C-alpha cells in the first residue's frame, strides 16, 4: 500500500472545523414490592370490598345468600358440603391452564427477549458420538430456545449455543454437570455475547477434517469459535 | 465368628477390661493362625496394654510369615523394651524370612543408623540400591550422606536418583534442601524449579521454593511463586496459608487479611486457614471468628488448637487446659497440638501435668505439624527421640 | 446528520502540526513495513516462531502489592524502567521495574484514579522535572506529574464528570482524554489549552488510543460504538461497530492496519483500516475485556485483559491463543506491554501488579 | 446522583437486584441495615452488598465498599433508598443490604448471576 487512505485524503483538507458526526443509538419498568403489613392491609381491604359487594348483590336481590356453614339433616348438609367442595373444584376447574395455556406460559418463561443481545456459549467436547448425550444436547438446546450448532470432529467437536442468559445458565448446568461424560471431557471454551443471533437452529453439521468445518462456521460469520476451540484443544494436546 | 470376636474384644478393651481381651485373643488366635490384621490387633492391643509384646510377636514370627507389619512391630518392641543388639538379629531372621526388599531394608538402616557404625548402613543400602526397591530407598540413601555431612557424592546420589525417578517430588525436596545447606543458593532455586516443572502438583515443594525466594530477598518473586502455586494446583489451603503468611511476615497485614478472606472464600471447611484467620484478627474479635471457625469446621484439630491458643492467649487457663485436652483427643497425630500443649503446661500447671503431656505424646507419636515437621525435617534434629523433639518445638515458640 | 462547528485557530495550527508530524512518521512506517515484507518468508516465519516460543514461556515473576485499594491501570514508561500504577485511592505509585521497588508515590487525587500514562518522551527525551505523567480520576480530574515532585503540576479543569482514561499523542504535545460527557477532549501542552472537545458518541467514552504514527485517534465507549478520528480533519474516519456492549479498550497496532477494540461483551475485535472491516472477532475471555494492547514497535501479538482473572496473548495476525497469563485472584484492570516487547505487566483488583517475562 | 456512589446499577440491573433482594427477604437470606451489612461482611457470610446512592450523607455506607474489597464481596449502588427499603419488605428506607450465604439455598444461581453481573459494573 503506497499511502494509507487518510494520508491520501489530506495529501490539504484541514481547517478550524471540529464536528458532531452521526450519533448512533447504543445497541426500564420497576416492580412494586410491599411489606407484609401492607400485604395484610391490601388483602383485607380487597376482601372487605369483596364481602361488601357480595352483600350488595344480595341487597339488590339477584340471588338468595350463599350456603351458611340424625342421618337426614346432616345428609342434607352432606349434599350441601358436597355442593361446597364441588364449587371449590369448579373454581379450580375453570382457571386451570387447560392444556396449552401451560404450554404458552412455559414458553414465555423459557423464551426470553434476546434482542438486547444474545448470550453465546461455546463448548468443546472430546467425543459426543454417544447417541443419548447428543440427544440431550439437541433436545435441550431446542427446548430452552437455544440456537447454535454442534460441528463434529475428532478430539474437538464444537457446541455453539446462542440464546438468552437464563437458558444459557441452564445449558451450562446441563453440559458441565448434568451430562456425565466419562479421557472424554467437556469444557467451557467461551461465554460471551454478540449483537444478534447467527445460527438457524441446533443442527449437527459434521466434517472429519478441519477446513470444511471452518468453512461451515464461516458461512455463519462464526469461524472464531472454531479457531479458538481448535487451537486450545491442540494446545492442551501438546501440553 | 472371628469378626464377632474381634469386635467384642475391641468393645471390651474400650469399655472395661483388658485381661478378658487377652483371653479372647489367645482363644481367637488358637482357633486358627489368621491374617495379618488379627495378629495386628492383638499386637496393637498389647502395645496399648511389655513382655507380652515379645511373647505375641514371637508367636507371630513363628506362625505368621509374610505379615511384615508384625515383623516390624516385633523389631521395634525389641528395640525399645529390651535393647538393640538382638532385634537386628531378629530382623536378620526377617532377612532369612523375606527377600521382598520393600520395607525391611529401610527398617534395617533405621536400626543401624540410630547407632554408631553407619558405614555398614552404607553398604546394606548399596545392596538395596540394586536389590528391588522403589527409589523411596534412594531418598533414605540421600538422607544417608546428608546427615553426616553432604559430600559432592550427596549431590550425586539425589541426581542419579532423579535420573531414575524424575516423578517423585520428595527427592526434589531433598536436593533443594541439600543445595540450601551448600554455599550458594540459586542452585537450590534450579532444583526446586525443575522439580516444580516436573512433579508439579505437590504443595510442600511450592512451599519450599516460596520460603527460599522469600528468604534470599525479592519477596515479590516469592509472591509470584506462591501465586503460580495457587493457580497450578488450585484451591488448596496449604498454598493459601503460605500466601497469607507471606504477606503477614512482611508489613502488609491488611493484604494478608484480604488474602485470608479470599482463601476462606474458596475453601471454607479447612482447619489451617481458620486457625490462621483466628490469629489474624484483632484480639477483641478473635472470640467470634473462632466460633465461626468451630461452626464451619468442627472436630478439626487445627481449629481446636487455635481455640486453645486463644484461651491461653486470654489467660484463662482452666478453659485452655480443657480445650487442649479436646485438641489432643480429636487428633493426637498432629505435632503442634502437643508443642503448644507442653509449652502451656510448663507455663501453667503442676509438674505432673508436664508429666502427662509427655506421657501422651510418646504414647501416640505425632506427625503433620508444621512446627513439628519443621524440626522433624531439620537434619540436625532428625534421628533424635521424640521427647527431645517436643522440647525443641516447645522452646521455639 | 454530521453537524459542523467552528473551532479556534489553535485547533487549526495544532492540526497542521499533527499533519506535519504524522505524515513523515507514516511514510517511514510504510517504508519500513515494505522493507519487512521484502525479506524472505522463511526468516519472517522463523522469527515469529522464535517469538511464539518466547511468548508461550511467559512466566510470572515479581508480583507486588500496590495498595490497600485495587489498582486500576499500569503503563510502562519508555526506557521500560519505571511502571506507573493507578490505585483506586488517590495514590499513583511508580515502581522501578523489573526490580519492583517503589519510587515516590504521587499523591494529589481523591476519588478512584483511572489511568496514569507516562509521556512518550518521558525517560528518553523528557527531563525528570518537566511534565512526565498524566493521571485521571473518577471525579472531574486530569493532572500532570513530574518524576520528582510527588504532588502534581498544573491540572486540567475542563471536566465535570468521571474521566475514564487518558492517552498521550505519540508526540507528547497532546493529551487525549475520554470524558463521560459522551465526548472526549484533546488537551495541548505547548499552548496549555484544551483545543478540541469532540462529541461523537451517544453514551460516555471510555478509552482512547492514538495511532503510533500520530495521525489517527481511536476512541470507543459505553455506547458500544468505537470511533476512529483523524486528528487533522475531525471527521470520524472509520466508524466501527459489531460490539453490542461497552467498548473498554482500544489500541492501534504498530503496523498501521489494525485496531483491536476489546469490549464488555467478552469479545475482542480486530478491525482493519485499509479494509474498514472487522477482520477477526477474537472470542477472548469469559468476562469483559478491559485492557487491549498490541506489542510495541514490531507489533506482533495482542494482549487482552479480562474481568475474569486472566490476560491472554493472541498472535497477530492469526489470533490463536499463545498464552493465558492467568494467576490473579481478581479482575485484571488494565495492563501494558513494555516498549522493548520483553516485559508485560497487568494490574488487577487483587491489589497486585505483576510482571510476565520470557524465562 | 452522588459521584462517589460507584458502581451504580442501571434500571434493568436494579430491577433484577431488587427482585433478588426481595427473594432473599422471603428466603431469610437478607440482612437489612448498614450495621448488619457491616456485620455480615465481617463474619464473611455475605454474598453481596447493595447500597443506596441517595443516602445523605453517603459516607455512612461508603465504608462498605472498602469492606467489600477486604472481603472479596461484590458491591453495587441502587438508585434510591426508598425502593431498596420496599424491596426488603419494610416501609422505611434502607440504605445498605446484605444478601447472605445460606446452606445450599435455591437463590444461589440467581445470586451467582447477579454477582457476575455487578462485578462487571465496577469498571
Amino acid at each position: 500500500p503506497e499511502i494509507e487512505w487518510w494520508d491520501s485524503y489530506i495529501i490539504f483538507g484541514i481547517t478550524n472545523l471540529v464536528e458532531h458526526p452521526a450519533q448512533l443509538n447504543p445497541p426500564v419498568t420497576l416492580g412494586v414490592y410491599l411489606t407484609k403489613k401492607e400485604q395484610k392491609k391490601l388483602r383485607r381491604q380487597t376482601r372487605r370490598e369483596a364481602q361488601k359487594e357480595l352483600q350488595e348483590k344480595v341487597r339488590l336481590g339477584l340471588m338468595p345468600p350463599p350456603e351458611p356453614k340424625p342421618t337426614k339433616v346432616e345428609a342434607h348438609v352432606r349434599a350441601q358440603m358436597a355442593k361446597r367442595q364441588k364449587a371449590h373444584e369448579e373454581a379450580n376447574a375453570a382457571r386451570k391452564l387447560t392444556a396449552e395455556q401451560r404450554k404458552v406460559k412455559k414458553i414465555k418463561k423459557l423464551k426470553e427477549d434476546i434482542s438486547q443481545g444474545v448470550h453465546i456459549s461455546v463448548y468443546r467436547v472430546r467425543n459426543l458420538s454417544n447417541p443419548a448425550k447428543k440427544f440431550k444436547i439437541e433436545a435441550n438446546a431446542g427446548q430452552l430456545y437455544l440456537t447454535g450448532v454442534v460441528v463434529l470432529h475428532k478430539d474437538v467437536n464444537v457446541v455453539v449455543v446462542e440464546g438468552g442468559p437464563k437458558a444459557q445458565k441452564k445449558f451450562k448446568r446441563l453440559m458441565l454437570h448434568r451430562i456425565k461424560w466419562d479421557t472424554n471431557k467437556c469444557v467451557l471454551v467461551w461465554e460471551g455475547t454478540a449483537k444478534d443471533r447467527s445460527f438457524g437452529e441446533m443442527k449437527f453439521k459434521q466434517c472429519p477434517t478441519e477446513n470444511m468445518a471452518r468453512e461451515h462456521f464461516k458461512k455463519h460469520g462464526a469461524e472464531h469459535y472454531w479457531d479458538l476451540a481448535l487451537s486450545e484443544s491442540v494446545l492442551e494436546s501438546t501440553d | 465368628r472371628k469378626h464377632t470376636w474381634m469386635e467384642d474384644a475391641d468393645s471390651c478393651v474400650a469399655h472395661n477390661a483388658l485381661e478378658c481381651a487377652r483371653a479372647i485373643y489367645a482363644y481367637a488366635l488358637q482357633v486358627f493362625p489368621s491374617k495379618k490384621s488379627v495378629w495386628l490387633r492383638a499386637a496393637y492391643f498389647e502395645k496399648n496394654h511389655r513382655e507380652s509384646l515379645e511373647a505375641l510377636l514371637q508367636r507371630a514370627v513363628a506362625h505368621c510369615p509374610k505379615a511384615e507389619v508384625l515383623w516390624l512391630m516385633g523389631a521395634k518392641s525389641k528395640w525399645l523394651a529390651g535393647d538393640v543388639p538382638a532385634a537386628r538379629s531378629i530382623l536378620a531372621l526377617a532377612f532369612q524370612a523375606n527377600p521382598n526388599s520393600e520395607e525391611i531394608w529401610l527398617a534395617a538402616v533405621k536400626l543401624e543408623s540410630e547407632n554408631d557404625e553407619y558405614e555398614r548402613a552404607r553398604r546394606l543400602l548399596a545392596k538395596a540400591r540394586s536389590s528391588a526397591p522403589t527409589a523411596r530407598v534412594f531418598m533414605k540413601s540421600v538422607k544417608l550422606e546428608w546427615v553426616q555431612d553432604n559430600i559432592r557424592a550427596a549431590q550425586d546420589l539425589c541426581e542419579e536418583a532423579l535420573r531414575h525417578y524424575e516423578d517423585f517430588p520428595k527427592l526434589w525436596m531433598m536436593k533443594g534442601q541439600i543445595e540450601e545447606q551448600k554455599e550458594m543458593m540459586e542452585k537450590a532455586r534450579e532444583a526446586y524449579n525443575q522439580g516444580l516443572k516436573k512433579c508439579p502438583h505437590s504443595t510442600p515443594l511450592w512451599l519450599l521454593l516460596s520460603r527460599l525466594e522469600e528468604k534470599i530477598g525479592q519477596l515479590t518473586r516469592a509472591r509470584a511463586i506462591l501465586e503460580k502455586s495457587r493457580l497450578k494446583n488450585p484451591k488448596n489451603p496449604g498454598l493459601w496459608l503460605e500466601s497469607v503468611r507471606l504477606e503477614y511476615r512482611a508489613g502488609l497485614k491488611n493484604i494478608a487479611n484480604t488474602l485470608m478472606a479470599k482463601a476462606l472464600q474458596e475453601c471454607p471447611n479447612s482447619g489451617i486457614l481458620w486457625s490462621e484467620a483466628i490469629f489474624l484478627e484483632a484480639r477483641p474479635q478473635r472470640r467470634t471468628k473462632s466460633v465461626d471457625a468451630l461452626k464451619k469446621c468442627e472436630h478439626d484439630p487445627h481449629v481446636l488448637l487455635a481455640v486453645a491458643k486463644l484461651f491461653w492467649s486470654q489467660r484463662k487457663i482452666t478453659k485452655a487446659r480443657e480445650w487442649f485436652h479436646r485438641t489432643v483427643k480429636i487428633d493426637s497425630d498432629l505435632g503442634d497440638a502437643w508443642a503448644f500443649f507442653y509449652k502451656f503446661e510448663l507455663q501453667h500447671g503442676t509438674e505432673e501435668q508436664q508429666e502427662e503431656v509427655r506421657k501422651r505424646c510418646e504414647s501416640a507419636e505425632p506427625r503433620h505439624g508444621e512446627l513439628w515437621c519443621a524440626v522433624s525435617k531439620d537434619i540436625a534434629n532428625w534421628q533424635k527421640k521424640i521427647g527431645d523433639i517436643l522440647r525443641l518445638v516447645a522452646g521455639r515458640i | 446528520q454530521t453537524w459542523y462547528h467552528e473551532g479556534p485557530n489553535s485547533l487549526k495550527v495544532a492540526r497542521l502540526w499533527i499533519a506535519n508530524y504524522s505524515l513523515p512518521r507514516a511514510m517511514k512506517r510504510l517504508e519500513e513495513a515494505r522493507l519487512h515484507k521484502e525479506i524472505p518468508e522463511t526468516t519472517r516465519t522463523s522469527q515469529m516462531q522464535e517469538l511464539h516460543k518466547s511468548l508461550r514461556s511467559l512466566n510470572n515473576f515479581c508480583s507486588q502489592i500496590g495498595d490497600d485499594r485495587p489498582i486500576s491501570y499500569c503503563h510502562f514508561s519508555p526506557n521500560s524502567k519505571m511502571l506507573a500504577t493507578a490505585c483506586w485511592s488517590g495514590l499513583c505509585k511508580l515502581w522501578s521495574v523489573p526490580d519492583c521497588n517503589l519510587l515516590h508515590t504521587l499523591r494529589g487525587h481523591n476519588t478512584n484514579v483511572g489511568a496514569i500514562v507516562f509521556h512518550p518522551k518521558s525517560t528518553v527525551s523528557l527531563d525528570p522535572k518537566d511534565v512526565n505523567l498524566a493521571s485521571c480520576a473518577a471525579d472531574g480530574s486530569v493532572k500532570l506529574w513530574s518524576l520528582d515532585s510527588d504532588e502534581p503540576v498544573a491540572d486540567i479543569e475542563g471536566h465535570t464528570v468521571r474521566v475514564a482514561r487518558v492517552m498521550w499523542h505519540p508526540s507528547g504535545r497532546f493529551l487525549g482524554t475520554t470524558c463521560y460527557d459522551r465526548s472526549w477532549r484533546l488537551w495541548d501542552l505547548e499552548a496549555q489549552e484544551e483545543i478540541l472537545h469532540q462529541e461523537g458518541h451517544s453514551m460516555g467514552v471510555y478509552d482512547i488510543a492514538f495511532h503510533q504514527d500520530g495521525s489517527l485517534a481511536g476512541t470507543g465507549g459505553l455506547d458500544a460504538f468505537g470511533r476512529v478520528w483523524d486528528l487533522r480533519t475531525g471527521r470520524c474516519i472509520m466508524f466501527l461497530e459489531g460490539h453490542l456492549k461497552e467498548i473498554y479498550g482500544i489500541n492501534f497496532s504498530p503496523n498501521g492496519y489494525h485496531i483491536a477494540t476489546g469490549s464488555g461483551d467478552n469479545t475482542c475485535k480486530v478491525w482493519d483500516l485499509r479494509q474498514r472491516r472487522c477482520v477477526y472477532t477474537i472470542p477472548a475471555h469469559q468476562n469483559l475485556v478491559t485492557g487491549v494492547k498490541f506489542e510495541p514497535i514490531h507489533g506482533n501479538f495482542l494482549l487482552t485483559g479480562a474481568y475474569d482473572n486472566t490476560a491472554k496473548i493472541w498472535t497477530h495476525p492469526g489470533w490463536s491463543p499463545l498464552k493465558t497469563l492467568a494467576g490473579h485472584e481478581g479482575k485484571v484492570m488494565g495492563l501494558d506491554i513494555s516498549s522493548d516487547g520483553q516485559l508485560i505487566a497487568t494490574c488487577s483488583y487483587d491489589r497486585t501488579f505483576k510482571l510476565w517475562m520470557a524465562e | 446522583v452522588n459521584p462517589k456512589a460507584y458502581p451504580l446499577a442501571d434500571a434493568h440491573l436494579t430491577k433484577k437486584l431488587l427482585d433478588l433482594v426481595q427473594q432473599s427477604c422471603n428466603y431469610k437470606q437478607l440482612r437489612k441495615g448498614a450495621n448488619e451489612a457491616t456485620k455480615t461482611l465481617n463474619r464473611g457470610i455475605s454474598e453481596f452488598i447493595v447500597m443506596a446512592a441517595d443516602a445523605e450523607p453517603l459516607e455512612i455506607i461508603l465504608h462498605l465498599p472498602l469492606l467489600c474489597e477486604d472481603k472479596n464481596v461484590p458491591y453495587v449502588f441502587v438508585r434510591s433508598k426508598q425502593a431498596l427499603g420496599r424491596a426488603c419488605g419494610v416501609s422505611r428506607p434502607v440504605i445498605a443490604c446484605s444478601v447472605t450465604i445460606k446452606e445450599g439455598s435455591q437463590l444461589k444461581q440467581q445470586i451467582q448471576s447477579i454477582q457476575q453481573s455487578i462485578e462487571r459494573l465496577l469498571v
